[PDB]
């Protein structure tokens, strides 16, 4: 049991390494298309 | 002589006892001992 929950901590912690980066990743894109949207639709109209 | 003879398988008797005593207790101690190491294996997984 002990040992497979020692290797089960190794796979939380790369969970945690990769929830950052998803982090990182999602709001990026969405403040980028936040600031695109309003010059484009100045030219007439486009939903986000 | 009858007194003698008598005496002399009680004294025989101890030394029976006595051998047993010996044997049966040096395998009493081997059983605490064995069961120690299971103690240590309990603790080892848990250190892991």
């Amino acid at each position: 049991d002990r040992s497979e929950d020692a290797r089960a901590n190794a796979e939380l912690l790369l969970k945690g390494d990769e929830q950052t980066h998803k982090q990182r990743m999602d709001i990026a894109n969405i403040l980028q298309s936040q600031r695109q949207n309003q010059p484009s639709g100045s030219v007439a109209e486009t939903p986000q | 002589l009858s007194l003698q003879i008598d005496a002399a398988k009680v004294e025989a008797q101890n030394q029976l006892n006595a051998a047993r005593i010996a044997e049966i207790f040096n395998n009493m101690d081997l059983s605490k001992q064995s069961e120690f190491r299971e103690f240590l294996k309990t603790v080892a997984s848990f250190q892991q």
